[PDB]
């Protein structure tokens, strides 16, 4: 079942000649990804300077981990990613991500 | 994001320069255009509301 996410990074310059836009797409399956809650999603309200001031925030304790197994002899070994397949393929769109960004650190 | 020429031609600069990139032959609107123009809504930062 494909799936149109808008929110699916396009790299810039990382193409043929350096001039291509290069963008993943992620076949999953069962055990992909994994999120941990510590504290869901919750909002608070303050007053400030004599209550001249009004804020509003919203918090949560959380994380999100793509699951990835060791596959030599150590436990932290060769790492293989458990349940994802990335594929990169070629676009005409534009980057999302910028040239400087998408670059090799 | 949101102007699409012809067959996806022309640069960001003037807008006669992408106007004059435009022939009768190749430049015409079919599936590919509406395809892209398509694209251009979908892809655009300030996301199009869609009508439903």
């Amino acid at each position: 079942i494909v799936k149109e996410t808008d929110n699916i990074p396009i790299y810039e310059n990382l193409g043929a000649g350096g001039t291509a836009e290069v963008t993943p797409v992620y076949l999953c399956g069962a055990q992909a990804l994994a999120v941990a809650y510590a504290k869901r999603w919750k909002t608070v309200t303050e007053e400030f300077d004599y209550g001249d001031k009004y804020g509003v925030a919203v918090d949560g304790i959380y994380g999100v981990r793509k699951i990835i197994f060791g596959s030599g002899s150590g436990d932290t070994d060769d790492l293989k990613d458990h349940g994802v397949v990335t594929g990169f393929f070629a676009t005409t769109g534009a980057a999302t991500v910028a040239a400087a960004a998408a670059a090799e650190n | 994001d949101r102007v699409y020429f012809g067959a996806g031609v022309g640069s960001g600069t003037d807008l006669s320069a992408d106007l004059a990139q435009l022939d009768t032959s190749a430049d015409l609107f079919n599936v590919a255009a509406l395809d892209g123009m398509i694209l251009k809504a979908k892809t655009c930062n300030p996301k199009i509301r869609p009508m439903r």
